[PDB]
């Protein structure tokens, strides 16, 4: 007979354990990019010197070798980088084969096929499908996180704490991220396939899923219903008829399942910690290390001047004028990755916010914003830095407004009241870790005021 | 521009009685933000600058008697003088300051009083003036009410026209009367051509016209 | 103690630039929130707001006249200066300056009369009005003229009539031992005249 494959053993439990994907409740082969996996492939006979094997992997509806959503690679004796297959051993008709993906591979579901050239004939046969995720264990991955204990918290932990209350009195709630529960990883991959980007141009969306910046920004849009029938419909009205009270959720799992099982119709209703809880589940699943941030006295700046503006007339009466506001607290997310777009100094934590506050490029989406950038007030960089800088470090300015002459002038400044007790759960405990000093220089330093001026300088290029 | 239109244009009331003035604005001067009406009233007594009576539609300024009171909101406002006093005789303007400054056109408020017949007096040209080549004959109507009066110049019984000018005082802040002056101007040449110069006055307080004349050269 | 006082030429020839000064006391135009404004009043007509300056050198102008108007301040001299270009006979009016704070224009100056004309200044002739009393103030340009009796000693029962502009383009008025004191500042012609 011509050479043909009889069976393939994916060594699923072995490879999943090596790829730190073994925790997911799922039968599938789940792998991380840039890391080899080993399979046993039982042929009908031994390989001839006339005979060739070629593997073909593809992802998404319009695979392309140029877009790196398709790869064709021969079984060889040498690793090439890129996609490769290395023959490690022959034993009878069984081939032991080590297959490697590149660190730059797009994440998602892949199909693998084998093409055999034998006796002047050609056969092709689907071997199977796998899921490829980001690889925080791999030094050359953009999402690389070198510390073991932090990786465990920010990738592998499926229970969380979210800080709530006020700047007088901080509480906490638990949140079940549940990224390992049945179907949740599948649903989180779904989200990418339902984005406006995917609908406009699936070939390019899928090619862009090698970039955590891209995936992160997309998720920040798609977790909210606005624009795209994403996951959660916001409601701050106090009246939640025809839905759940935002406070009754205690995890992401029901929300994501209910979204799928309603035919991908917005789940009613969420507020900011519910968006953030759900976004966190998505990020951890896909392998972007992430965590949940609470900012107390969080500024909503609606006119890009880095100040919350309050108005009085010259006789001292309060004016109903201006749209700026200050939240008791607001919850968002950080994701961990390099920023090849910005440069070496701006890697690490990046703000992502799914709560629909301001349109960014026409869409309710937010981030990624370099937390380092924000602290140094480089608010000309992508993405959404002015808005986020105001959230944590707006001045609160009282204005005098003389309605006769249309003149407003500045009465007073409070440069320290915004952005207090910025909080994330501690690694490996339920302690509140304070990360205020990561977002800004210390209130009342010279640096803090220098950056504030610098930042303000860059709004006006 | 917001347009301020007052009404009436003139008002005559008896002492002690109520005088009201409406003002209307082309747009609303109620700022919702502070719920304040940006509307003032002023008083201008003749020969002085204006004086602010009332701001924010209803707040009296310091020292303003309480007989003055402002009401209204939005585009309709009213200044009401509760007991008109002799010295309240003045022009009252409204002013909006919601959008820059525009004024109303003014409303004259005068005291209504019992009829008073004028004292009439006539004055021949000065000898100093006759040297300079002109002859001005003057007629004075003194302390009359109401303002309406008729002065006619006659020279040898020829009714004059073209050559005379009149002038009235503002209502006296004390006794609420007026006074009037008429000036007939001739050349010296013409002055000498005639003998009898007369100034005929019709006023409501005279039961029939009163004429004061002089003969040239006394 | 808030007082404002206007000054400048009382005659301007057409096309030229009127320059008016406001000298104030009782308050500082360095105080935050404070503004001083200019208003004019054409004879027997309604008041018209012209311009405004704030303590910080922010200016406002009548929208219609803006292109012609320029307001400036000198806090060192306690002065606000108004400049109006391309003067024309219609612009003949009394000009006022006034204080503003937190309501409107609340304290005003005395006012200064400004006549726009290519005619020249002429002082009055003053003739006696025979008692058998007053005095006739004839052919003066421009307005205004102040009259008193016995240097201000005599006030009760005095009637000074408004001027009348004669055919000749010159003004004339009458007032009712007796001396009438006529001052015509535009020609520096202060004249005291005996009556009989
Ligand atoms: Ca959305
Ligand atoms: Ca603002
Ligand atoms: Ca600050």
């Amino acid at each position: 007979a011509a050479l043909g494959v009889q069976s393939i053993n994916w060594q699923t439990a072995f490879n999943r354990q090596a790829h730190h994907t073994d925790k997911f409740s799922s039968q599938e082969l789940i792998l991380r990019r840039g890391q080899n996996f080993q399979v046993l492939m039982i042929m009908n006979k031994g390989l001839g010197s006339n005979e060739r094997l070629e593997f073909i992997v593809s992802t998404g509806p319009y695979p392309s070798e140029s877009a790196m959503t398709k790869a064709v690679f021969p079984l060889s004796n040498g690793s090439s980088g890129g996609w490769s297959a290395v023959l490690q051993a022959s034993n009878g008709n069984t081939l032991t084969i080590s297959i490697s993906s590149p660190a730059s591979a797009p994440i998602g579901r892949y199909t693998m096929a084998l093409q055999i050239f034998s006796q002047g004939g050609i056969s092709s046969v689907k071997l199977g499908t796998f899921i490829l995720l980001f690889n925080p264990w791999l030094n050359v991955d953009s999402v690389f996180m070198g510390n073991h204990a932090e990786r465990e918290e920010y990738v592998q932990e499926d229970a969380g704490i979210i800080f709530v209350g006020s700047t007088n009195r901080i509480g906490m709630i638990g949140w079940n991220f549940g990224q390992f529960e049945e179907d949740i990883l599948s649903i989180c991959l779904s989200i990418l396939d339902r984005s406006l980007n995917f609908r406009r141009d699936a070939a390019t969306d899928v090619a862009s899923r090698n970039d955590p910046k891209y995936v992160g920004r997309v998720l920040s849009a798609m977790i909210n219903s606005n624009d795209d029938n994403g996951v959660l419909a916001g409601n701050w009205s106090g009246t939640y008829t025809g839905g759940r009270d935002p406070r009754s959720w205690n995890g992401s799992v029901e929300i994501l399942k209910n979204w799928k099982k309603s035919g991908f119709s917005p789940v009613r209703y969420g507020q900011c910690w519910v968006f953030a809880g759900t976004l966190n589940t998505a990020l951890r699943s896909l392998g972007i290390p992430s965590r949940v941030i609470t900012n107390f006295n969080s500024a909503h700046d609606t006119d890009r001047n880095l100040s919350v503006d309050v108005y009085y007339d010259p006789m001292g009466n309060p004016l109903d004028k201006g749209s700026d506001s200050v939240w008791n607290f607001h919850v968002w997310n950080e994701g961990w990755f390099v920023r090849s777009d910005l440069g070496p100094s701006y890697g690490g934590w990046q703000v992502l916010d799914a709560t629909p506050q301001e349109r960014s490029q026409g869409v309710f989406q937010c981030g990624p914003a370099s937390v380092i950038g924000v602290r140094e007030g480089d608010v000309q960089l992508n993405f959404d830095m002015p808005f986020i800088f105001a959230e944590v470090n707006a001045d609160r300015i009282t204005w005098l407004y003389d309605n006769t002459t249309g003149k407003q002038w500045k009465n007073s400044v409070n440069s320290h009241t915004i952005g207090r007790y910025i909080s994330t759960k501690a690694v490996g405990s339920n302690a509140r870790m304070d990360v205020t000093d990561k977002y800004k220089y210390p209130e009342g330093s010279d640096q803090e005021r220098q950056v504030f001026q610098k930042a303000l300088g860059k709004l006006k290029p | 521009d917001i347009v301020m239109t007052q009404s009436p244009d003139s008002l005559a009331v008896s002492l002690g009685e109520r005088a009201t003035i409406n003002c209307k604005s082309s747009q609303s001067v109620l700022y919702s933000s502070n719920n304040k009406n940006y509307l003032a009233w002023y008083q201008q007594k003749p020969g002085q600058p204006p004086k602010l009576l009332i701001s924010w539609a209803s707040t009296r300024e310091s020292g303003v008697p309480d007989r003055f009171s402002g009401s209204g909101s939005g585009t309709d406002f009213t200044l009401t003088i509760s007991s008109l006093q002799a010295e309240d005789v003045a022009v009252y303007y409204c002013q909006q300051y919601y959008s820059l400054w525009t004024f109303g056109q003014g409303t004259k408020v005068e005291i209504k009083r019992t009829v008073a017949a004028p004292s009439v007096f006539i004055f021949p040209p000065s000898d100093e003036q006759l040297k300079s080549g002109t002859a001005s004959v003057v007629c004075l109507l003194n302390n009359f009410y109401p303002r309406e009066a008729k002065v006619q110049w006659k020279v040898d019984n020829a009714l004059q026209s073209g050559n005379s000018q009149e002038s009235v005082t503002e209502q006296d802040s004390k006794d609420s009367t007026y006074s009037l002056s008429s000036t007939l101007t001739l050349s010296k040449a013409d002055y000498e051509k005639h003998k009898v110069y007369a100034c005929e006055v019709t006023h409501q307080g005279l039961s029939s016209p009163v004429t004061k004349s002089f003969n040239r050269g006394e | 103690q808030i007082t404002l006082k206007e000054s400048g030429p009382t005659l301007v020839k057409p096309t030229q630039t009127l320059t008016l000064t406001c000298t104030f006391s009782g308050f500082s135009l360095d105080t935050s929130g404070v503004s001083v404004g200019w208003i004019r009043q054409p004879p027997g007509k309604a008041l018209e707001w012209l311009a405004l300056i704030f303590w910080d050198d922010d200016k406002r102008y009548s929208p219609s006249l803006k292109s012609r108007l320029t307001i400036t301040k000198d806090t060192s001299k306690n002065q606000v200066v108004l400049t109006m270009t391309n003067m024309e006979p219609v612009d003949t009016a009394t000009y006022y300056c006034a204080h503003r704070f937190v309501g409107t224009l609340d304290v005003w100056g005395q006012g200064t009369t400004v006549t726009v004309s290519s005619a020249s200044t002429k002082g009055p002739s003053v003739f006696p009005l025979a008692p058998s009393l007053g005095c006739l103030v004839k052919d003066y340009f421009p307005e205004p003229v102040t009259v008193s009796w016995n240097s201000g000693a005599l006030t009760s029962g005095v009637h000074t009539f408004p001027a009348v502009l004669q055919s000749s383009g010159l003004y004339s008025l009458s007032s009712v031992t007796y001396i009438c004191n006529v001052n015509h500042k535009p020609s520096n012609t202060k004249v005291d005249k005996r009556v009989e």
